[PDB]
């Protein structure tokens, strides 16, 4: 059938359709979602596949040694 | 403080006059065909009424209901009970039925406390 | 089998059941069924003319299973790591659920299997080869709704990793091996009756009832004989002075 | 119409981080117990 | 191990002094005023151990209680002096100090030591000492003596020395002498004299911290080589608004609280829960609004929270205290809940009320059965698995450790029967014995075991249960199948008042329950219930008359109403208004029971670690040894001491008479011995030292004189040979005899007949000649000769026998 969209806001529109055709929708639209880009410091599909909390990771040897964001 | 008791007449055609009653009760129930009876305020039942006119004078109603549904006045449709008037928003329209008179529908609420 | 079957495309009625074990505690194992049974006219007559009315039972593998509605909430399978938990719903009409609930902590640590088969696959005495089934295993975790219609929980895998901390073995003074392995097991505990026995005051008695030492140092070196080798577990200095 | 409905639940969810992220949602609590 | 230092406080030979000063903050607010010495700590380590002795020797410290009419400490001593010049006696007591200026703070004295030796008749050269001491006046006193010190040592070009006096509060004028102690000098060989000249005097810093406490340690800079010491007290802190019929100390209550506060120190957490709430300077009210607080909760809190129970050891003692001290910033709320997780009570409300609830063992105060909610219907909910427990883990600050963490965790046996393990960390807030940290714990343990909520909505019946009350339930639908449960009724006193249910029999039990407008529920006995129309007849007598359709409730012994804990009511909006919602949990009334007696904890042992004292030398004793080597003679200085245990490595450090102390290398052989040490006067002193390095006290003074070569006795010289065969000439001969290779002459001496009292000296000849000839002889005149040795240390030898001469 004829799709006339919505441009203002698909996400809540793709659920109405009946269709009994909203599952590839649904499916596709969580996919996508998984894989938007945010602020963390590891991808995507290498967290999809088989994850890894990734981020450097230092032990403290002294407190003479330890730099910072350049207060004193 | 000049109020103007509604004139032209009164007339009963096309099922106009039909009276429409407004309340504000609250209950709940409890159980066991058990309900508990409350309302909020005084219980006062704001009662609505439709009127239709058709007439020669026709423009001068209309402007009568178009400048008078922000402040109230009084009208005594069916009984006497002398009541505060007030028409509703946007609930004013016309019929054409000859190219001297027309139809006009309009529709009342009961205003309480305030009177100005 | 089963699955050319469901390889075609006009596949047949499909059956979905329930139990749940309990006999960890001394919980009997319960079995439902759905899908509604019909009744033959000649049975109606009969109910008429003699007034007795039975319920409608129904025999698949191993032992029949009983008549209770039910529903199943989302399964699914992520490799992604997020752990989902289904929900089960079961219909609550003659209080019996909630006696159990009750009486037995709300049958927490149960183990429930799902089967999925085919009515017309299985022979006419309830019996099907292991050549094609559906088995799905889960666990009870909370009793979520109780009401006076329908009793509602939550099912997990051994996959949720809630809490469970790996490194526990922490530097205490209180008898970490009286904690999960306890008293008179050969793991860490060597203690033979030897001296007699002691109560939660460290009091000497003589029935082999009540029987309690937790933790203390004293406790054992009264237990063990004074300069005797001694099986505590754990420091009796858990920090240095400062 | 999904159009109010799309976004009287945007509002909702502002709303809804807001009242989460002050004293007594689970965020909070969960920040305060790892940082420390 | 330990950190390292040195007690030095003898100060008595020329050595300058360096000082340092540290001004510590004390908690805000007013505090107790108890600031012994035996309270003050380095390093975890006490400055007075109660009789004892002194652990760090010579400190100086003042203390303040930080209140608003304080005095300035007055240390740290700057902005410059003025510093006047003389220079008369310390002989026959001249010299005055005449301040006026009362913005005069402190004085210091500079004495000068011009020229002071002492010698013997063998010219060696020793010390003196001296003493002198300085006085106040104040109007009309005995001078109070007050600073004492000590000067020695031997000096050729000077010696200053400046000290530190304080004025005490005067009105008019403050006078100072300055006395010497000692008997002066004569015109003999002693020279010693006393020279003043400074008047350094300054004011020191007018900065007297109102409303904050303070603390002023002084003390040396050579005592520690290494990282200074943290510095830390251990007494009481602030004082808290405690009620008027209250003696913290003996923890009394004399009854009728009528509100009035008074100050003083309390550990009860109730009354340091109030102060925080209250205080506008750093507490909850900081908007200058006066909030309400109920204080009748509060008192309810404070008598719950001393009651004597024992556990541990016996020793029935207080079941909560609190004393925690706050060092970094942190969210109020956070501080509010860990303080009142000590109670494990709710907290609610937020303008008129502000109140506290203590989980006790309460009495129900309401009725709810199946004809007071919405749809009468009653939904029930539980917790989930991984919140029911068997372990959890409390910190500490623990007093034996003197506040160190520790760990002490609780475990119920019965829980790990059918759930496994699941543990927890909750860290304590300031529980200072490890017996109410158990208590905590078992507390969590105990409560997490036992939770079935149970929810339901009514109508406007909520406005009268608030937070906390205990509500009792008598639904149907748990309770089996009968029900027992209805709201009809149509009489008042009457005496079984028929009590017609308009349906439902209901059946004989205990007692039936009546909702009162205002008390709580009255319940009374079911008898002569008389059945016979099976809704007939229920009781005996009641009070106050009774509303018709009131609600009722029955209870049996084997059937009999639930009670649980309202924790949270809600409402609703322009469809539900009169409703609220309301959900509970399942109450227990024997859980206080189990806490309170099941914990077991014996002590913290002690440990093997070096002592704060290390134990000085006991004995040391002092002797000597000789050789004779290129005709002089050699001496040895040994000294011993025993083996003292926590001790590797010695010192010894000695000097002639008084002059200057000298340093004798470091030596772990316990014993020493130096060679060719001169004769005279000598005094020896001993310390010890450990592995860490902390050098104990010094030894006691012992004192030896070295005279010479062991002492040892002379030899005679053997053989004195006369002969009668020289013409005109007389001769002697002799051996001078074993170990005599240290002679410094020969004595001879020569009688006519053979007397004692007739024999005079005659020659003296040199070592390296043994033989004599006297020429000037008459013929056959007879002789005699005597003939002795004498040593370089002019020690002499006993006489030989007289024999004959006769000239040819
Ligand atoms: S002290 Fe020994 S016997 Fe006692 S609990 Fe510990 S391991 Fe067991």
């Amino acid at each position: 059938g004829l799709f006339q969209v919505v441009l203002g806001a698909a996400i809540m529109v793709a659920a109405f359709y009946t269709g009994g055709a909203s599952l590839a929708l649904m499916g596709t639209m969580s996919s996508s979602l998984f894989m938007m880009g945010g602020a963390m410091v590891l991808g995507g599909v290498m967290q999809m596949i088989s994850p890894q909390p990734g981020g450097a990771n230092f032990e403290v040897q002294s407190s003479k040694n330890k730099p910072s964001y350049a207060f004193g | 403080a000049t109020l103007d008791t509604f004139g032209w007449c009164t007339q009963v055609q096309g099922g106009g006059g039909s009276l429409t009653t407004t309340n504000s009760d609250r209950s709940i129930q409890f159980g066991n065909g058990y309900m508990q009876l409350a309302s909020s305020g005084f219980n006062t039942t704001r009662r609505e009424y439709s009127v239709v006119y058709a007439g020669e004078d026709f423009m001068a109603v209309y402007d009568f209901c178009n400048s008078h549904r922000i402040k109230p006045f009084a009208w005594t449709p069916p009984d006497g009970k002398i009541g505060i008037w007030v028409v509703k928003p946007n609930s004013l329209g016309a019929k054409p039925v000859s190219r001297d008179v027309m139809e006009i529908n309009v529709t009342f609420m009961e205003q309480f406390t305030s009177m100005e | 089998l089963f699955h050319n079957c469901l390889q075609s495309l006009y596949p047949g009625e499909i059956i979905t059941l329930i139990e749940v074990d309990g006999s960890k505690f001394g919980a009997q194992v319960y079995r439902f069924h759905g899908e509604n049974i019909q009744y033959t006219p000649e049975e109606i007559m009969q109910a008429q003319q003699t007034g007795t009315l039975p319920p409608k039972e129904i025999t698949f593998r191993g032992e029949k299973y009983g008549a209770r509605p039910f529903g199943i909430s989302g399964i699914s399978f992520d490799s992604s790591g997020k752990a989902t938990k289904p929900q089960l719903t079961v219909a609550n009409i003659d209080s019996r659920v909630s006696a159990m609930i009750r009486a037995y902590n709300g049958l927490m640590q149960a183990k429930v299997t799902i089967w999925i088969t085919q009515r017309e696959l299985i022979n006419s005495d309830g019996s099907i080869a292991d050549g094609a089934y559906r088995k799905l295993v889960y666990y009870i975790e909370r009793p979520n709704y109780v009401d006076k219609s329908v009793a509602r929980f939550d099912l997990t895998s051994p996959y949720d990793m809630d809490g469970i901390m790996i490194p526990s073995r922490l530097t205490q003074s209180v008898c970490y091996f009286a904690q999960r392995g306890w008293y008179k097991t050969g793991k860490g505990c060597g203690y033979n009756g030897q001296n007699g026995y002691f109560d939660k005051d460290n009091n000497p008695v003589d029935d082999p009832s009540l029987d309690f030492c937790p933790g203390t140092v004293t406790a054992c070196r009264l237990r063990f004989g004074a300069n005797n080798e001694l099986d505590f577990g754990g420091c009796a200095v858990a920090s240095l002075q400062r | 119409d999904p159009r109010g409905i799309s976004q009287g639940v945007e509002m909702m969810f502002k709303k809804m981080i807001r009242e989460s992220c002050s004293q007594g949602g689970e965020v909070y609590n969960y920040i305060q117990e790892k940082t420390g | 191990s330990q950190k390292p230092h040195n007690p030095v406080e003898m100060e008595d030979n020329l050595i300058s002094i360096n000082k340092i000063k540290i001004l510590l903050a004390v908690s805000d607010g007013e505090i107790d005023e108890t600031f012994s010495l035996k309270q003050l700590m380095f390093n975890s380590v006490p400055v007075q151990n109660e009789d004892g002795s002194f652990n760090f020797e010579g400190v100086k410290a003042e203390f303040r209680p930080g209140t608003q009419t304080q005095e300035y400490i007055k240390g740290m001593e700057d902005s410059s002096s003025e510093v006047t010049v003389n220079r008369e006696v310390t002989t026959d007591n001249p010299y005055t100090i005449s301040v006026t200026n009362k913005t005069l703070s402190a004085i210091r004295i500079k004495m000068f030591m011009p020229r002071g030796v002492r010698i013997e008749s063998n010219g060696d050269k020793n010390g003196v000492r001296v003493e002198y001491e300085v006085q106040q006046a104040v109007d009309g006193g005995s001078f109070e003596t007050v600073l004492t010190d000590v000067i020695e040592g031997k000096t050729m070009s000077g010696y200053d020395r400046s000290r530190r006096v304080n004025l005490p509060n005067f009105n008019n004028q403050v006078i100072f002498r300055v006395v010497r102690k000692t008997p002066d000098s004569n015109d003999s060989n002693v020279v010693d004299a006393i020279q003043v000249k400074s008047y350094a005097e300054v004011i020191d810093a007018k900065f007297r911290y109102p409303l904050t406490g303070l603390l002023f340690v002084e003390f040396d800079s050579k005592m520690f080589p290494n990282q200074l010491p943290t510095i830390s007290i251990r007494k009481r802190w602030k004082i808290v608004n405690v009620p008027s019929n209250y003696d913290p100390e003996s923890r009394t209550y004399n009854g009728n609280w009528d509100g009035t506060f008074k100050k003083a120190w309390t550990n009860n957490p109730a009354w340091v829960l109030y102060d925080l709430m209250i205080n506008q300077r750093y507490g909850l009210d900081q908007k200058e609004l006066g909030i309400a607080v109920d204080k009748w909760a509060l008192y309810e809190a404070a008598q719950y929270c001393d009651q004597m129970v024992p556990d541990g050891k016996g020793g029935t003692e207080p079941r909560y205290l609190c004393d925690v001290i706050i060092q970094s910033q942190t969210d109020a709320y956070k501080v509010i809940r860990d303080i009142c997780s000590i109670f494990r009570g709710m907290s609610f409300w937020n303008g008129e009320s502000i109140s506290v609830i203590i989980d006790r063992p309460r009495e129900p105060a309401y009725i709810f059965t199946n004809d007071n909610v919405v749809n009468g219907d009653f939904s029930y909910t539980f917790a989930s698995e991984k919140s029911m427990y068997t372990t959890c883990n409390v910190m500490f600050d623990d007093e034996q450790n003197m506040y160190q963490q520790d760990v002490e965790p609780v475990f119920d046996r019965e829980a790990t029967l059918r759930f496994g393990n699941n543990v927890t960390s909750i860290t304590a807030i300031g529980c200072t014995r490890r017996s109410e940290a158990n208590r905590r714990g078992r507390w969590i343990l105990k409560t997490n075991l036992r939770s079935t909520t149970v929810n339901f909505a009514t109508g406007l019946e909520g406005m009268i249960p608030t937070i906390g009350d205990v509500v009792a339930i008598a639904d149907n639908f748990w309770s089996s199948n009968l029900t027992m449960n209805l709201s009809g009724r149509l009489l008042e006193v009457s005496g079984s008042q028929i009590f017609l249910p308009f349906r439902v029999d209901a059946r004989a039990g205990d007692f039936i329950i009546v909702n009162k407008p205002d008390g709580k529920p009255v319940k009374r006995t079911i008898s002569s219930v008389s059945a016979d129309g099976k809704t007939i007849e229920v009781n005996i007598g009641f009070g106050f008359p009774v509303k018709p359709n009131t609600v009722f409730a029955i209870d049996r012994t084997d059937i009999a109403l639930q009670q649980y804990v309202v924790t949270k009511i809600d409402k609703g909006d322009d469809d539900e208004e009169f409703t609220y919602k309301i959900t509970a949990v399942e109450y227990d009334p024997n859980k206080y029971d189990e806490i309170d007696y099941g914990v077991n904890i014996d002590d913290r042992p002690t440990s093997i670690v070096e002592p704060d004292q290390i134990p000085r030398p006991k004995n040391v004793q002092v002797s000597s040894e000789s050789r004779i080597v290129q005709g002089m003679s050699v001496e040895t200085m040994i000294v011993s001491w025993d083996k003292v245990p926590y001790a590797v490595f010695y010192d010894v450090q000695w000097r002639k008479d008084n002059g200057n102390w000298q340093n004798v290398p470091q030596t772990a052989n316990k014993e020493v011995y130096v060679e060719g040490i001169y004769a005279g006067n000598y005094q020896v002193r001993v310390r010890s030292v450990a592995g860490s390095g902390t050098t104990s006290g010094w030894s006691n003074i012992v004192a030896a004189t070295l005279t010479g070569k062991q002492g040892e006795p002379g030899r005679p010289i053997n053989l004195t040979a006369t002969d009668d065969v020289v013409f005109g000439i007389r001769t002697k001969w002799g051996f001078s005899d074993g170990s005599g290779d240290t002679a410094y002459t020969e004595l001879q001496q020569s009688p006519d007949g053979t007397v004692d009292n007739a024999s005079l000296l005659s020659l003296i000849p040199y070592p390296q000649h043994e033989y004599y000839h006297s020429p000037m002889p008459g013929g056959n005149i007879v002789w005699y000769r005597v003939r002795t040795v004498d040593r370089i240390g002019n020690v002499s030898q006993w006489t030989d026998f007289v024999r004959g001469m006769a000239s040819t």
